[PDB]
């Protein structure tokens, strides 16, 4: 009952959206993105939108790039209250999955609010931001987040200074930094072998310069550090969002540049420019010029990456998509040496993984 | 900035005092009463669940569901076949098939949609100037045959005149910010 | 009349294993936050009746890998078990007035370990062997922790009958006494049964429903209602031992009574423990079950052999 | 104390639905008793009860009819019942009924 | 919101601390449904002057 | 009185009985398995109907197609199916299960489960509301409920 | 004979329910539903090949160990003998032999398993 | 509600108090206004044997007292 | 060593309970008086019948009926 080998055969949420996607257009393609790591949404989308914003030499304005940041952390919050709770059923611990999917479907009310999709909201355009939030959604925000707390330190109770939490997930998945390094990993499964390395803080990519938080780093590799970096990456996004919130700028949400970005909807019915354009980028695109680029975020998993390649067209060339979570399992096998297919499960558990972005 | 998680700021302090509240720990699983406690706690709460048929999740007026082909207020078709809602659909959803109408009017002869193929992404009714066809509310469209989900204009507007009462008043809500 | 004396301890039995699973379930849903069954019948009372009736309208697996004598035998033996446990239990008259009942109970789990270990082997497949080796890991933890507990903590009622337990207890309880053994009889009872957080055999996040991946219908079923009977039944073992209720010779309905109290909940907290903690490995199992639970085992033997002496109190025999 | 107060309640929730009749028709048809005010019925039998004491799942409800079209459905129950006046009023798109 | 005083006293000492305040459903304090209208604002490039995208 | 009517009240016991206990199976492969779950949370329980998961296939009434469906992953999902005891039961959820959905002109999906499994009952979105799942689920409910047959095997 | 018949007619019961359970449901057999399940996938190779045990020098002194509760259980018997100090003696000995073969094994490592 | 658990519950336990009281209900009805005897040792099995032969019925517990 | 027990009492200190109780198990019988009554009790309870004893004429200290002076007195059972 302990692993000598083990040979992930993954391949069977392999669809072919980067084929598909060289045969859409820049906007056609975006729910490709909400659909590859589904429980990170608008996190994957925010990258697509950043590498062609990059490619198209254009920024958003203040107020795009703090609600983007905000639901960012959101979906830090989402998925890590996914993996903690799935990884927990797997370990055998069923109850903080129940008390915390009732917070994920306020947050998808919060999403269905803002967009009109639980998770699959196109939200996150290239040039800025589809549609502004609504009166009366930052106070239910906030509402949420005064409470939040008190949720995660109850399942912190539960099983942080437990014995068999300990037990199951303590010198499991042991791995050294120069290993994490070379075998490809990112994100926590770094920052538990002790690698001070957060791309929100080097790599900053809409406002988070602007706003202050502090990344948990880990003393050892074991599944117990990489579980409390996930804690409190969580309450960290947390302590954002209250930033987030007492600061949210006025203004326009999209770029004000309609052959990018379509205008307002009142525009383009007493115009014939911002007709024309609407017209051309609803059914065309917008040209984004030659190049290419490798942009990368924190995902809530990790490095998530976009390799797009372009062309004066309004189509891809071609998008390859990293997917934190492919050198993961890469790793599983070297993770998994003198363990048992208990500890063997903890540690899939461990790598917060997703297969749409893996086999994608 | 960061901070350890698991890291000890330093050891080697123990008398007979901490020794015992350790061995207490142990031995008595005290921090195993605090997980029994916190369950104990959870079953004196109102719980989460909600009688479905009868009483419901809430929605927003933004929420894009099934799908409908509107008209004006005089009853007038309100497509005109400038066919670029399958022109942006990315999943290649809608088709349409325009001709004359024998009035001299664009209008279509055929609005079909595959729901099989559709993603509820709303591009269709962003796209749309006029404000034809929309994704409404109506989530429980549920069906016994793949056949049913494929839609042509009939279904649309059956839809529409069905669903008016409340597209109306969902597009009221939501405009001035789209 | 103990045909009819057999009915009026089977069928309630039964019927306790039924709501048992409605209970199981409407506890962790209310510790979860929802609530569990509530529409089949006013609160949810008819589940466990359609439950079963759906089982036994399925059709049955029978595969072409397996060996059918065993296959079918095994939950015939392990309903079988689980349904005499229940026979020398006072409450406080038994229905079989046996001199040996601890030793019964004893042998009859021990081979109602050969339920699991003979439907997984019989179930030719990989889950199913692994639910069989899991199993016999468990039992070797377990089997002799509950043996000289149990010992220990009849050397103060010197007999293995179960009767003589309501007169050791007629003042007073065994749980005071013996705090240390109880907790440890507590946590092999939960160990046995295969109860959360010792499962380690249907444990569907490691195996894929060991020892019953294979199993489909009324089998199934039978599986599952011995479980949900041992539990009770280890409840009352509890609670006939350690938490002895009044006997009162004119009024032996208040020792049912409280017996129920006591079986109640003390199978609720099996429940609640369900809803708690995580799995255990079974080689942690081992490790705990042996180096932590043994050797104070054999220390408190030792103390409960000297403690009748150094105090004068050993007991009579009858 | 509030145990009596409680027991009071329960006693109103038994005791609102007309009689023994009333009661059963709700209970064994929408496992619920909880009461509340009647905003409106609509044109096929539905009732659309509301309560704003309870929380943001339960501070609206439906107590559906028992012939729709010729259907019987005092057991046969669905949401695709529910017209779009209510619709949007019940999935609390408004508080405007 | 209805905890009937002792339960409450029961569940904030079995789960270690006031949650009466800090609760998981919502009751009244929560952003309504039907709202004003909004008048969103217009950013830079409506200069009406001084603007040609040229430039920008 | 009659053997018809009869036979048509066993017929209402059997459907009550696998209908208010239907166990569908941990069987999720993409997005959708997560509305699945939230079904599964706290809001819309469906222990509260009866409807709680179990792994293995053979314990199991129903399988929900929560996901794409591929070409590496379709003799699974017919071996799963068939492994399945009769009575037994597929919903189909999602765009990509119904037909090929977002992935319908992929070189690796087929389109549609019709093709692998025969679908009992269809549930759209991308994805479809736990909400909407759960009317579908209790739309197959209302499907077990007019099987009628004991009713046609008294008739044959 | 009380005790016969209850097992009796607890044998009748499971073995009505299971011919219950067998003959009153519907069949629609083929190969493709009884062969062994492995996750949807079939599998590499036979379930009747060896599974390494590597808790077996645990299950052997299991073993010694049941035969020490064997000795340990005429204890209730014992103690209403006159002498009251050989047994007290005699059983002293057992159960620190017990203990004394069971921290050897510790100590050497048996309790672990082999890896 | 956790109080609407208590339904299952009560079935519970009516389901686990009556294997006793009818025990003893039965024991009393057929041994007669008294506990069924226990014999653990063969000098309780024969005084039975003996009040068995003393009654002229086959019974051991008619107690045939100073009226002989 | 002390502190070493002091250790070992946060950690391991199952094995600690466990060699103070057997210690204990093994000393205390040593101490107590009562030690002694066990033997007595057990030797007390009469399992089978007390055979007469024929009347040689010369046992004075053996009695001639149940309740007479002579015999040991059970009286250190009661009230003990
Ligand atoms: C064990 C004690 C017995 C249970 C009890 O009476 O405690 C109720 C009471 C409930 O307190 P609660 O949790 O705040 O109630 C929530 C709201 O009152 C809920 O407010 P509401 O709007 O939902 O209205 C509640 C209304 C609902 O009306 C009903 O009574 C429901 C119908 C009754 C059958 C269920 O009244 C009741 O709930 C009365 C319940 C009384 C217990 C009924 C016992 C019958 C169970 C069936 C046995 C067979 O508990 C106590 O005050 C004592 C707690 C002692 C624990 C220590
Ligand atoms: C085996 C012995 C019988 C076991 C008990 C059977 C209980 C039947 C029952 O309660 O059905 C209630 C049901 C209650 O209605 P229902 O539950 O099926 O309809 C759905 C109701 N909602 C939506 C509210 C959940 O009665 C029937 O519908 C008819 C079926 C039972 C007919 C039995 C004939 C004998
Ligand atoms: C208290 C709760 C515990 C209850 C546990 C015991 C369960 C008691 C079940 C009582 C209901 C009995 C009816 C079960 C019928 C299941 C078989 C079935 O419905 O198939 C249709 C069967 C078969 O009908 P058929 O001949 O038309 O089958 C057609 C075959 N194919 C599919 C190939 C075309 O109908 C019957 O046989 C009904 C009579 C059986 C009654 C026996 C009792
Ligand atoms: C007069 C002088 C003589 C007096 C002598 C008496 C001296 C005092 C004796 C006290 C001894 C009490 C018994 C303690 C046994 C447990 C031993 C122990 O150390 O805990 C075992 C286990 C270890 O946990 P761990 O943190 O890993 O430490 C081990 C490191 N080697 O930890 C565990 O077991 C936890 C895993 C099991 C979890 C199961 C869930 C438990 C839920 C609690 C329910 C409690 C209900 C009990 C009610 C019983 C009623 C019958
Ligand atoms: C699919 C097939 C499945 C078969 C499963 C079989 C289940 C068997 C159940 C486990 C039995 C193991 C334990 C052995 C029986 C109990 C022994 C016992 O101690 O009581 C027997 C009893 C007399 O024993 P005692 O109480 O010591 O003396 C009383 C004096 N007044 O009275 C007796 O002496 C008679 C005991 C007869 C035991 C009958 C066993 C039935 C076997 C049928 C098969
Ligand atoms: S975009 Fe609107 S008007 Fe144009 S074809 Fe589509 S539905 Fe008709
Ligand atoms: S919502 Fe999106 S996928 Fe669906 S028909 Fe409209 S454009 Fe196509
Ligand atoms: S239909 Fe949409 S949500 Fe469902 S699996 Fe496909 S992409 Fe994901």
């Amino acid at each position: 009952e302990m692993v000598r080998k083990c040979d992930p055969h993954i391949g069977l949420l392999h669809r072919g959206t980067e084929k598909l996607i060289e045969y859409k257009t820049y906007l056609q393609a975006l729910p490709y993105f909400d659909r590859l790591d589904y429980v990170s949404m608008m996190c994957n989308e925010q990258a697509y939108s950043i590498a062609v914003e990059k490619l198209l030499n254009i920024q958003p304005p203040p107020r795009a790039q703090w609600i983007r940041v905000l639901f960012g952390e959101i979906t830090r919050i989402l998925n890590h209250i996914m993996a903690v709770t799935t990884h927990a059923l797997d370990i055998g611990a069923m109850t903080p999955f129940f008390w915390m999917f009732e917070e994920r479907e306020k947050m998808f009310e919060f999403y269905e609010r803002v967009s009109g999709a639980r998770m699959h909201a196109a939200y996150i355009r290239p040039g800025g931001v589809h549609q502004d939030l609504p009166l009366g959604l930052l106070d239910d925000i906030y509402e949420f987040s005064k409470n939040f707390s008190l949720r995660i330190d109850e399942v912190e109770e539960m099983l942080t200074n437990n014995r068999i939490w300990r037990n199951r997930t303590v010198d499991i998945g042991v791995v050294t930094a120069e290993d994490a390094l070379n075998y490809g990993f990112s994100g926590v499964m770094l920052r538990g072998s002790g690698i001070q390395w957060d791309l929100r803080k080097t790599q900053p990519y809409d406002v988070y310069d602007q706003v202050e938080f502090d990344v948990p780093i880990g003393s050892r590799g074991d599944c117990y550090d990489r579980y409390l970096c996930r804690v409190e990456e969580m309450r960290q996004s947390l302590r954002i969002i209250e930033q987030c919130l007492n600061k949210m700028p006025p203004g326009e949400i999209k770029v004000d540049d309609a052959k990018v970005s379509p205008p307002k909807r009142a525009e383009m019915k007493t115009s014939m420019e911002s007709l024309i354009h609407h017209f051309k980028l609803y059914t065309e695109g917008y040209q984004v010029p030659p190049g290419a680029t490798y942009t990368a975020i924190e995902a809530p998993k990790g490095e998530f990456g976009v390799y797009l390649v372009s062309d004066g067209s309004s189509r891809p060339y071609r998008c390859k998509i990293k997917a934190p979570g492919f050198a993961h399992l890469a790793g599983l096998d070297k993770m998994s040496k003198g363990h048992m297919l208990a500890d063997v499960v903890a540690i899939i558990g461990t790598q917060d993984i997703v297969f749409g972005e893996i086999d994608r | 900035t960061y901070k350890y998680v698991n890291k000890k700021e330093q050891e080697s302090e123990v008398d007979m005092k901490s020794a015992t509240d350790n061995a207490a720990r142990i031995l008595m699983w005290t921090e195993l009463i605090r997980g029994l406690g916190m369950t104990l706690s959870y079953l004196f709460r109102e719980p989460a669940t909600i009688n479905y048929p009868f009483e419901k999740g809430p929605l927003s007026p933004r929420f894009r569901g099934e799908h409908a082909l509107r008209r004006y207020p005089s009853g007038e078709e309100r497509c005109i076949a400038c066919k670029l809602c399958e022109a942006i659909c990315p999943a290649q959803a809608i088709t349409i098939e325009a001709e004359p109408r024998a009035d001299g009017s664009r209008r279509t002869t055929r609005y079909d949609i595959d729901m099989t193929k559709c993603i509820y992404c709303g591009f269709c009714q962003e796209a749309c100037p006029v404000d034809a066809i929309v994704e409404g509310p109506n989530f429980e469209f549920s069906t016994e045959t793949h056949e049913e989900l494929l839609y042509n204009k009939e279904k649309l507007l059956n839809n529409g005149d069905k669903w008016e009462a409340e597209i109306a008043a969902n597009i009221q809500a939501d405009y001035l910010y789209r | 009349m103990f045909f009819i004396n057999i009915l009026t301890l089977l069928v309630p039995i039964l019927i306790a294993m039924a709501f048992l699973t409605l209970v199981e379930r409407k506890i962790l849903g209310y510790m979860q936050l929802r609530k569990g069954p509530n529409i089949v019948g006013p609160y949810g009372i008819l589940q466990p009746f359609a439950d079963a009736m759906k089982l036994f309208m399925k059709e049955p697996m029978r595969p072409l890998t397996t060996s059918m004598s065993l296959f079918i035998i095994a939950p015939t033996l392990s309903l079988t078990l689980a349904l005499s446990l229940w026979v020398p239990l006072p409450m406080p008259h038994p229905l079989i007035n046996l001199n040996l009942g601890i030793l019964f109970i004893l042998a009859t789990s021990s081979l109602s370990v050969y339920s699991i270990l003979w439907s997984g082997w019989a179930s030719n497949s990989k889950y199913s062997l692994f639910g069989a080796l899991r199993a016999v890991a468990q039992t070797i933890s377990y089997e002799v922790t509950m043996a000289i507990i149990l010992l220990s903590v009849l050397l103060m009622n010197g007999s293995y009958s179960l009767q003589t337990l309501i007169t050791t207890q007629e003042h007073m309880w065994l749980l005071l006494p013996a705090w240390p053994m109880a907790m440890m009889w507590f946590i092999s009872t939960l160990a046995e049964t295969n109860r959360a957080p010792f499962d380690l055999t249907e444990g569907e996040s490691e195996l894929v429903s060991g020892f019953n991946v294979e199993y489909a219908a009324g089998p199934f079923a039978l599986f599952f209602m011995a479980e949900y009977t041992n539990i009770i039944l280890m409840n009352a073992l509890t609670t006939i031992i350690f938490l002895g209720p009044l006997y009162y010779i004119n009024l032996p309905e208040l020792y049912s009574t409280n017996f129920m109290m006591e079986a109640l909940l003390l199978s609720s907290t099996f429940l609640w423990i369900r809803a708690s903690y995580p799995r255990f490995r079974y080689d942690q199992l081992m490790h705990l079950l042996w180096k932590n639970f043994l050797p104070l085992t054999l220390a408190l033997c030792m103390w409960h052999i000297s403690l009748p002496i150094f105090t004068a109190g050993v007991p009579p025999y009858m | 104390m509030e145990l009596v107060e409680v027991l009071k309640r329960g006693v109103q929730q038994v005791t609102g639905h007309g009689g023994l009749r009333g009661l059963l028709r709700v209970f064994f048809r929408a496992n619920d008793i909880r009461i509340g005010t009647l905003v409106g019925e609509d044109k096929y039998g539905n009732k659309y009860y509301e309560d704003n004491k309870q929380f943001f799942g339960r501070h609206r409800w439906v107590i559906y009819t028992t012939e729709m079209n010729g259907k019987n459905t005092f057991w046969d129950v669905d949401g695709s019942m529910v017209p779009p006046e209510w619709h949007r009023w019940l999935h609390c798109m408004t508080d405007d009924p | 919101a209805s905890a009937t005083r002792v339960i409450q006293k029961l569940r904030n000492w079995a789960s270690g601390q006031d949650l009466q305040a800090k609760l998981q459903l919502r009751y009244q304090e929560i952003a309504k449904r039907t709202q004003p209208p909004p008048k969103l604002p217009v950013g830079p490039s409506h200069k009406l002057s001084n603007n040609y995208y040229c430039t920008r | 009185s009659r053997a018809e009517y009869v036979v048509t009240k066993l017929d209402d016991l059997i459907n009550w009985a696998r209908r208010s206990s239907l166990w569908p199976m941990t069987f999720g492969l993409a997005c959708c398995a997560v509305e699945m779950m939230h079904m599964a949370a706290p809001r819309y329980d469906m222990d509260r109907f009866g409807v709680v998961f179990r792994a293995s296939p053979r314990q199991a009434d129903v399988m929900i197609v929560a996901g794409t469906l591929t070409n590496k992953m379709a003799p699974a999902l017919r071996k799963v199916y068939d492994q399945m005891p009769e009575p037994r039961y597929v919903v189909s959820m999602g765009s990509c299960a119904n037909g090929g959905g977002y992935y319908h002109y992929s070189y690796s999906v087929v389109r549609g489960c019709d093709r692998i499994v025969p679908v009992d009952i269809y549930v759209p979105g991308c994805p479809p509301t736990a909400e909407a799942l759960l009317y579908g689920i209790l739309q197959l409910q209302r499907k077990i409920k007019r099987e009628q047959k004991l009713k046609i095997w008294y008739r044959r | 004979m009380n005790l016969y018949t209850v097992i009796f007619i607890n044998i009748l019961l499971s073995l009505t329910l299971i011919l219950v359970a067998f003959w009153l449901p519907q069949m629609n057999l083929y190969s493709e539903k009884a062969n062994p399940y492995e996750c949807g996938f079939d599998p590499t190779s036979s379930a009747r090949l060896p599974f390494s045990m590597k808790f077996f020098l645990v299950a052997i002194t299991f073993l010694l160990f049941d035969l020490e509760i064997a000795l340990l259980l005429p204890l209730p018997w014992a103690i209403q003998t006159i002498k009251t100090s050989t047994m007290m003696i005699m059983a002293f000995i057992l159960v620190t032999i017990l203990s004394l073969g069971l921290a050897y094994e510790w100590t050497q490592k048996g309790l672990e398993w082999t890896e | 509600m956790w109080f609407e658990i208590l339904p299952g519950l009560a079935i519970m336990g009516v389901c686990l108090v009556i294997p006793g009281v009818s025990t003893a209900y039965i024991h009393k009805f057929t041994n007669g206004g008294k506990e069924k005897r226990v014999a653990r040792v063969q000098y309780q099995w024969y005084l039975m044997e003996r009040d068995r032969r003393i009654s002229g019925v086959n019974r051991y517990y008619v107690s045939k007292g100073l009226e002989n | 060593i002390s502190a070493f027990l002091k250790n070992a009492w946060a950690k391991e200190p199952v094995l600690v309970v466990s060699f103070s109780v057997w210690g204990l198990a093994i000393i205390m019988p040593m101490i107590s008086p009562y030690t002694k009554y066990a033997s007595m009790i057990n030797k007390a309870t009469p399992y089978n019948y007390p055979v007469p004893v024929r009347d040689d004429g010369n046992m004075p200290d053996v009695p001639s009926h149940p309740q007479d002076p002579l015999g040991p007195s059970l009286d250190w059972l009661k009230n003990l």
